[PDB]
RNA sequence: CCUGUCAAACUCCAAACUUACAGACGCCGUUUGACGCGGGGAUUCCGGUGCGCGGGGUA
RNA sequence: AGUGCAAGAGCAAAAGAUAGCUUGACAGUGUUCUUCCCAACGAGGAACGCUGACGCGAAAGCGUGGUCUAGCGAACCAAUU
RNA sequence: UUAGGCGGCCACAGCGGUGGGGUUGCCUCCCGUACCCAUCCCGAACACGGAAGAUAAGCCCACCAGCGUUCCGGGGAGUACUGGAGUGCGCGAGCCUCUGGGAAACCCGGUUCGCCGCCACC
């Protein structure tokens, strides 16, 4: 199914586990990539920042890492950096899968709302920005557009 | 301060934790006076499932009814250190517990105004085996 | 509303702040007021008795005398003119 | 003691903000009255803010303003000097304008209307789809940017 | 104490000295409250109000003060209690006091008790109270026989030099005689 | 200890705002009688749209 | 924690626990609120009184069933006091 | 208030900790069971009778902020959110300007180790 239907925050917070059942899992195999063991002791830290209030499907989240990710191997599987996607899915979002009789549709997937300026993803690097380069790819499979900030890093 | 501060044996509760007594008997004699009932609370697998139920008895013996016992039951029992509380307490042995405080203790049983008593003013596992090891018998 | 009781929609107005828990002072539950006064009505989610129905909660009447130890306040719901039959407990003074 | 000029209609604005300006008794549009600064008009004429204008005039265009659109509780009857003299505690239009500007007096008080009814703005304002600060001729104003507004409406 | 959350007794509550509860019924009563309270060695009787920043006290007697009368005796005993009822009683007349209620605060309502001792003193000095009186000591007890056959088990005085040494439940009437007519503060 | 996130059916917090009563100003009413009380006659109980706040629904 | 049962709310010298005692789950008649916000409408419900008779308590006092909000039913006819 | 009793507000009063105080007004601990009364067993408690001892508890007095709480400065922040207005912007989601209001977290520094009433009293 498409992002239009559900990338918008239109509708209210649904997330209460208590109450909602058969949540699908999660597609987001890992949010600590890289030299996890390490701690943020890097040189340059960059982030991807989205720049519109929006829901990412778990769906996009995992691709949009995966293609990110699976690209920093520009420096090893077991190469010097880290990776952070700080977003989690909580929102849980259905579908009406009878016509407009009894709509409230069926739990179908769960997605994470990110607020316009937020950073998704955070990598720490030596002087060795392919990540930027990561996450060309990156923004490239979230509906947003984005914006690659750069924070320790007088080093231009 | 001191003579307000020395230790001193209040109440010692001999009870047998039976599980269904006929020992309340030897009880009686082995003390001095009548035996309660205990019964038991939750419903449990050792057919145990009544709630109010005799299950066992004890005996709360004070003064001298307390040495005059312990004038038997402490040369009965060899034991001591790690066995003791950490409010100066000890059990050994049927059960026989013995309940060890400082001379202003009514201040935390009373009714009226009655307040808990200070840290400092409790009584330590150190200072009770001074007090009891002090007479008629060796500590650990 | 899925239900219509008198407590639908009560669980804010009708409980206490975590610190004012527990039962009441018994100064205000004693509290003598005189036919005429003002008074606010608020229920004491810490007292049981001498309570009225949750939707006048907020309304300030008028003492006009009283049923046993319990008042009996004259309020205006909207234009209606009603009496309500509650105890000190419930009931402050204006200004 | 600040002008009120309603600037935009009835139709379409909010009762509760209407019957406001009715109690300022301005009751059309153009019609303008002279209101006291007391915390109690102040907060109505911030009700009242976006289809107004509003202002502190100057003496000078004051007495313009009350010489040309003043009228008495009754009638035709122009409010001149004479008039003012002959029935007000003052002597002439200027010592009127003063009392009103220093809020020692109302147009009520001395027999008069409350209300000046002005004509339309000559050479136009500057719309009523935006404030002063936009441009606009709503809102606050300038005692130099009322006076602008009152004399060409005089 | 924990936490924002925490839910803190109020203060006569954590001192262990008022029972609300018991109070606010008390309170119901409308009348002024007949506070009988005891110590080690005296025996105080208050006749309390309520106020707008708390109880007031029109009238109150202390076993101790009871000796100002001609009391030469211990002041934590029975006849003392009762006397100190009657002294306060009496003070509370005067005081314009008609009527009250018994509060015996954390004390138990146990017959024969001293508090209900102070109570018929009250009642006997005028004052209208609501009792029982099969609940309350018989005379004799009142007066300290109970005390003065006690020292019949003598041996040794059971007053420590005080006054005399078989006491006297006669020195109870003597006084209770003298409150009951003139004098200051009365 | 450090570190990454959330809530319509969470809340240590907490608006704007809505609201009861009272005073003040304003406006109104005492020949245009307000506020209110009693009685006669209805129509009406397919609604729609914009804007704000919504709940459902890919829409 | 417990408090019969949804959920939310109340409760600690208690509204919970234990013990003992008791039948107020009593008869009569109302006030008020609710049912039905405002704003008319029945049965039902609740709160708070009074009259009478009772229970318990030293007493103030508490008991108009169960801490509060669900567990209910018109006229006609029958049976019952 | 050189120690007391009843309270109001119910943590600004809680939690923890230090020092000081009693031939006596006193309160306590404390001593003790013939009585009233009492423990489903114990004068522990409750109740009653009483001073040989003590200031070690409690309590009262002076003080400490580490935790919790209250209020305040400065910063966060006129930020978030918001009542009124707009032929302002944006494909749209949404944003912006004018006007009237205005926070929370957190950080740093102060405050808070109760206040007040009635009675009694070297
Ligand atoms: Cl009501
Ligand atoms: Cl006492
Ligand atoms: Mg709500
Ligand atoms: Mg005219
Ligand atoms: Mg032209
Ligand atoms: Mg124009
Ligand atoms: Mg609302
Ligand atoms: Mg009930
Ligand atoms: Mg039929
Ligand atoms: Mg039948
Ligand atoms: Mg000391
Ligand atoms: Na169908
Ligand atoms: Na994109
Ligand atoms: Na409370
Ligand atoms: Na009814
Ligand atoms: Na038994
Ligand atoms: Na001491």
């Amino acid at each position: 199914k498409p992002g239009a239907m559900y990338r918008n925050s239109s509708k209210p917070a649904y997330t209460r586990r208590e109450y909602i059942s058969g949540i699908p899992g999660k597609k987001i195999a890992q949010f600590d990539m890289g030299n996890n063991g390490a701690g943020p002791t890097y040189p340059a830290q960059v982030e991807l920042v989205v720049e519109k209030p929006v829901q990412i499907r778990h769906n996009a989240l995992e691709a949009a890492r995966v293609a990110a990710n699976r690209y920093v191997q520009n420096s090893g599987a077991a190469a010097n950096y880290k990776f952070r996607i700080r977003k989690f899915p909580f929102h849980v979002i259905r579908e009406n899968k009878d016509g407009m009789r009894a709509p409230f549709g069926k739990p179908v997937g769960t997605a994470a709302r990110v607020h316009g300026a937020n950073h998704i993803f955070i990598a720490w690097v030596n002087p060795d920005p392919n990540v930027e380069e990561a996450w060309r790819r990156a923004k490239m499979k979230v509906t947003p557009t984005i914006n690659i900030d750069s924070s320790p890093a007088g080093n231009a | 301060f001191h003579e307000m501060r020395e230790p001193r044996i209040e109440k010692v509760v001999v009870h047998m934790g039976i599980g269904h007594a006929n020992a309340e008997d030897i009880l009686g004699e082995i003390t001095g006076q009548m035996p309660v009932r205990t019964k038991a609370k939750r419903t449990v697998g050792e057919f145990d499932i009544r709630e109010g139920d005799p299950i066992g008895a004890k005996v709360t013996l004070r003064d001298e009814m307390a040495e005059e016992f312990l004038q038997t039951a402490l040369p009965l029992a060899e034991l001591a250190t790690s066995q003791f509380d950490d409010t100066g307490n000890f059990s050994f042995g049927l059960d026989v517990t013995v309940n060890l405080v400082r001379p202003g203790y009514r201040v935390a049983k009373r009714d009226k105004a009655s307040r808990s008593i200070p840290t400092k003013h409790r009584l330590n596992p150190a200072d009770a085996v001074a007090f009891i090891e002090s007479t008629y018998d060796v500590e650990v | 509303p899925s239900s219509n009781g008198p407590l639908e929609g009560t669980r804010g107005k009708l409980k206490n702040k975590p610190r004012d828990r527990g039962t009441s002072p018994p100064q205000r539950a004693v509290e003598e007021f005189d036919d005429g006064e003002k008074v606010h009505l608020k229920i004491d989610p810490s007292v049981p008795n001498g309570r009225f129905h949750p939707r006048f909660d907020g309304q300030t009447g008028t003492v006009e005398g009283k049923q046993g130890d319990a008042y009996k306040v004259d309020i205006v719901d909207g234009g209606k003119e009603k009496t309500i039959i509650v105890t000190a407990a419930h009931l402050r003074r204006q200004e | 003691m600040h002008a009120l000029v309603q600037l935009r209609g009835e139709v379409n604005m909010h009762t509760d903000i209407q019957d406001t300006l009715e109690m300022l008794n301005i009751h059309h549009v153009n019609h303008c009255t002279l209101v006291p600064e007391t915390d109690a008009y102040r907060g109505m004429v911030a009700k009242v803010n976006d289809f107004v204008a509003f202002g502190e005039p100057s003496q000078e265009t004051l007495e313009t303003v009350l010489a040309t659109r003043a009228e008495p509780l009754e009638g035709d009857a122009d409010v001149d000097d004479e008039w003012v003299a002959e029935h007000t505690d003052y002597d002439d239009i200027s010592g009127l304008a003063f009392a009103l500007l220093s809020e020692e007096t109302t147009l009520r008080e001395q027999g008069l209307s409350p209300t000046l009814r002005l004509h339309p703005p000559r050479g136009g304002h500057d719309g009523v789809k935006h404030p002063v600060k936009e441009g606009g001729q709503l809102g606050k104003h300038d005692t130099e940017g009322i006076d602008d507004l009152l004399e060409a409406m005089r | 104490a924990t936490g924002p959350r925490y839910k803190v007794p109020m203060r006569r509550r954590r001192e262990a000295r008022t029972d609300y509860h018991q109070r606010l019924r008390l309170l119901k009563s409308g009348k002024p409250r007949l506070v009988a309270r005891k110590s080690n060695k005296h025996v105080r009787a208050q006749l309390v109000t309520l106020g707008p920043n708390g109880d007031d006290t029109l009238a109150s007697a202390h076993s101790s003060d009871l000796a100002e009368y001609g009391w030469e005796a211990p002041t934590g005993n029975m006849p003392s209690a009762y006397l100190t009822g009657l002294l306060a009683g009496l003070r509370a007349q005067e005081a314009g006091v008609e009527e009250a209620v018994l509060d015996i605060g954390l004390n138990s309502p146990t017959p024969g008790s001293k508090v209900f001792a102070i109570q018929e003193g009250a009642i006997d000095a005028g004052l209208d109270i609501p009792h029982n009186d099969d609940v309350l000591a018989d005379w004799q007890r009142t007066r300290g026989a109970h005390i003065a056959e006690y020292d019949e088990q003598l041996e040794e005085p059971l007053y420590s030099g005080d006054f005399d040494a078989a006491d006297l439940p006669e020195h109870f009437d003597e006084l209770r005689e003298t409150l009951l007519d003139g004098d200051i503060e009365l």
